[PDB]
Formats: structure tokens, C-alpha cells, sequence
DNA sequence: GTATTACATGGTGTGTAATAC
DNA sequence: GTATTACACACCATGTAATAC
């Protein structure tokens, strides 16, 4: 099923940075934005976004499309329950049109 | 990728319940980061990350690290991962 | 490899709509947003946000994961040209440092 | 859902190289946007819009509809797409 | 019943620079 | 050498309502 606990991916960069021994100020002098937006990003107030995924796979690896789907999964799980959705239909065969067929 | 069974309980209360009671109490959040770095991975080269140290294991089988000898490892089969374990090697 | 061509999701669903003989203020009521948003969405002048991909899920199926993937996916290509990324250096090993190890 | 080989060579040459000359000119931009779904989904129920008409085929197959009867084909072995084919069916 | 768009608005990410160590 | 944050600013999505059919 779906993972129950997610982390901002600032959070999760913040713990490996911890555990790398890289500073803050030195991994936004190495990807080439500003020691505020990093402290801001690990402290989870700003979001990850596709500039920035650009920038952090440079840096810590993996694929920009990676940084930025933790980034979506984790914006999805807060808007959950957060729109009413029940006003809106799916198009085509709903649950009493697909038994009768 | 979807993780289809676990081996190692307390994974499986973690990722499923977010319950801790199964896992050391100083690993949780590098634990949890790591399940959700293979929950969102759509192939298994993003895992190549440096501080995962991933390989594979002499078949089909592969490992990321935690912490120290502390790894995650798990089998890739069908675009899954399967037999979830956390072991001390 | 990676798809050569890659279209803004709005004309995605703008061609799905007129396949499916739907309007634009027909969606936009079904999903909950005024007409002008999904005319700027079809017309690929705007993002597909988190937001919409909740609403669109709920009307033309699949998950929202997959509609604001798809929006993420066409972020990135619009941008992995733009921005100079010679200067940032990889943590760990390079490719020099993994030949004298071996 | 990443597609490793191609059955028909049309589909090839516009995934691969945007070339547009292996298929029909009426369903270029259906057929793109359906690749870009294969693509982009990471499970098969991913795949499940009604207009897709998404259904196995009778083993392993599945069948994806551009328009009126024609459709995609593609076998779905270890999470990814094989022997994508476009066919009148 | 339909599609498009200027305008005002609100929300958000970023750099600058100040503060504190 | 380091981390945090108010403030100004630019960017962008959305609704309102206008125009045009
Ligand atoms: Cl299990
Ligand atoms: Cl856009
Ligand atoms: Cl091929
Ligand atoms: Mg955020
Ligand atoms: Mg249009
Ligand atoms: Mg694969
Ligand atoms: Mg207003
Ligand atoms: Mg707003
Ligand atoms: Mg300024």
C-alpha cells in the first residue's frame, strides 16, 4: 500500500547532509543559490522545486525527475481530504453502470 | 516502485502503520527516508545515490545503506521490491 | 530512452475533450473550477497544479500522481537546458576518482 | 513505465526521434499523447481511463485505443513496456 | 450554451542583508 | 564559517467579468 509516514524532501536532505558532514552554507555555495533558500528548504517552510531538483541531483545524485516527485507525492498528501471531490463525476461507466453492462 | 512484501516486520508496521515500535529508535527517520526514496523510485538506478552505497548481492537481490553496517535490502523483481529486510551486516 | 516529443498536459486533455464531445465549460463545472481556468489550462498557459490534478483524476480517471507527474515531467524538460549546472560538484566519487580506486 | 523495444518501427521513430513519417498524419498527436502516458504511468491501473479502453488481451498483453479500431499493443514484462505495436484491429 | 482574456488578487519562492553565534 | 528570517520583489494561478459568438 502507501507509505503512512512522508517527509518534506528538505527534511530527508537536512538528515543527509547531517550524516555527510556538509554544512548548509557550503551546499548552497556548491548548487548556486543563496544560504537562505537552503536553510529554508531544510527546514521544510519552502517547497522543492523543479529548478531546484535540477541543482540538487547535480549535487546528491540520483535524477531530477526523482527530487521532484518526492516533492509531488509529498503536496499531494497534503491536500488530502483538503478538496471536496464528491461533486464531481467520472466520465463514462460509473459503479451501477458497469453491473447493468 | 511498490513494495510488495516485507521480510522484516518492523518495516512493514512502519511503512504501512507508521508505527516505530519495530525498528531502533535512532534510525527511524534515516529508515523511513530510505523506504520512501524506494516507494518513489521508478527505476532502480535513482537509488544510485552515493550515500545509499547501493549494490547488488552475489541474484537479484540489492542493498542500500543506513547507517555503519546498518542496510535495507530487498529483491527487484517485476519492477517491485520485494522481501523487505533491515540487518546489521 | 526518453520520448522525443512531449506535449503541456492542458492540450493533452483539450484533445481529449473534443474526442470525448466534451466543452470546456461543461469539464469546468463538472470539476469545480471557473470556465477562464480550464481554458488557460487547455490552452497550455497555465500548470496543471496539485490542486487540478485532484479535480481531473476525479473526472477522467487514472490517479492524481500520474496527472501532475506528467505536468513535473514537461517542468523539467522546459528547464534542463536552461540552467548551467557545470559548476555544482557531486558528493562522493568522480569519474577520475572511480578509475584510481580500481 | 519505461517501453524497451518497439514492434512497429512508426512508433519507434516518434518516440525516439520525433519523426513523424511511420504513422498515420490523422493520429500523430493521439498517438504521442498515449506513448507519453505509457511513459509517464508507473503501474498499469495508472493506464485505466475509460477512453483507453484498457483490457488484457487473450496472455500478458494489453491494448490501449488511439481511435475507432485502432490501438496501442504492448507486452507489460518487469514493470516495462515490450513489443509496442499499432495496429487496425 | 460557448471560448477567450485583462485585471485584481492571493499565494509562494528567492535574493539581500540584518542579526546572532 | 555558520544558521535564520523580515522585507521587497518577481512570478504565477485563479476568479470576476467583460467581450464575442
Ligand atoms: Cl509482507
Ligand atoms: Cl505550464
Ligand atoms: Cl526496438
Ligand atoms: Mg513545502
Ligand atoms: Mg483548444
Ligand atoms: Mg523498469
Ligand atoms: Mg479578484
Ligand atoms: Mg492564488
Ligand atoms: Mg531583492
Amino acid at each position: 500500500m502507501r507509505q503512512f509516514k512522508v517527509s518534506h524532501p528538505g527534511e530527508m536532505i537536512a538528515r543527509d547532509l547531517e550524516d555527510m558532514g556538509v554544512s548548509g552554507r557550503r551546499f548552497a555555495h556548491n548548487i548556486g543559490v543563496t544560504p537562505a533558500t537552503v536553510s529554508r528548504l531544510l527546514a521544510g517552510k519552502t517547497a522543492l522545486t523543479p529548478s531546484l531538483s535540477i541543482r540538487i541531483a547535480a549535487a546528491l545524485g540520483s535524477t531530477p525527475e526523482f527530487w521532484l516527485r518526492l516533492q509531488s507525492n509529498y503536496d499531494l498528501r497534503q491536500l488530502e481530504n483538503q478538496i471536496d471531490t464528491s461533486g464531481i463525476v467520472l466520465y463514462g461507466e460509473s459503479n451501477e453502470q458497469q453491473q447493468n453492462a | 516502485m511498490m513494495i510488495k512484501s516485507f521480510k522484516h516486520k518492523g518495516l512493514k508496521l512502519l511503512f504501512e502503520k507508521g508505527v516505530t515500535s519495530g525498528v531502533p529508535a535512532q534510525d527511524v527517520d534515516r529508515i523511513n527516508d530510505r523506504l520512501q526514496a524506494i516507494d518513489t523510485a521508478t527505476e532502480i538506478g535513482e537509488l544510485n545515490r552515493q550515500i545509499y552505497k547501493l549494490h547488488p548481492l552475489k541474484e537479484g537481490y540489492w542493498s542500500i545503506t543506513v547507517r555503519a553496517n546498518w542496510r535495507i535490502t530487498f529483491q527487484f523483481i517485476n519492477g517491485d521490491a520485494y522481501i523487505l529486510n533491515y540487518e546489521d551486516y
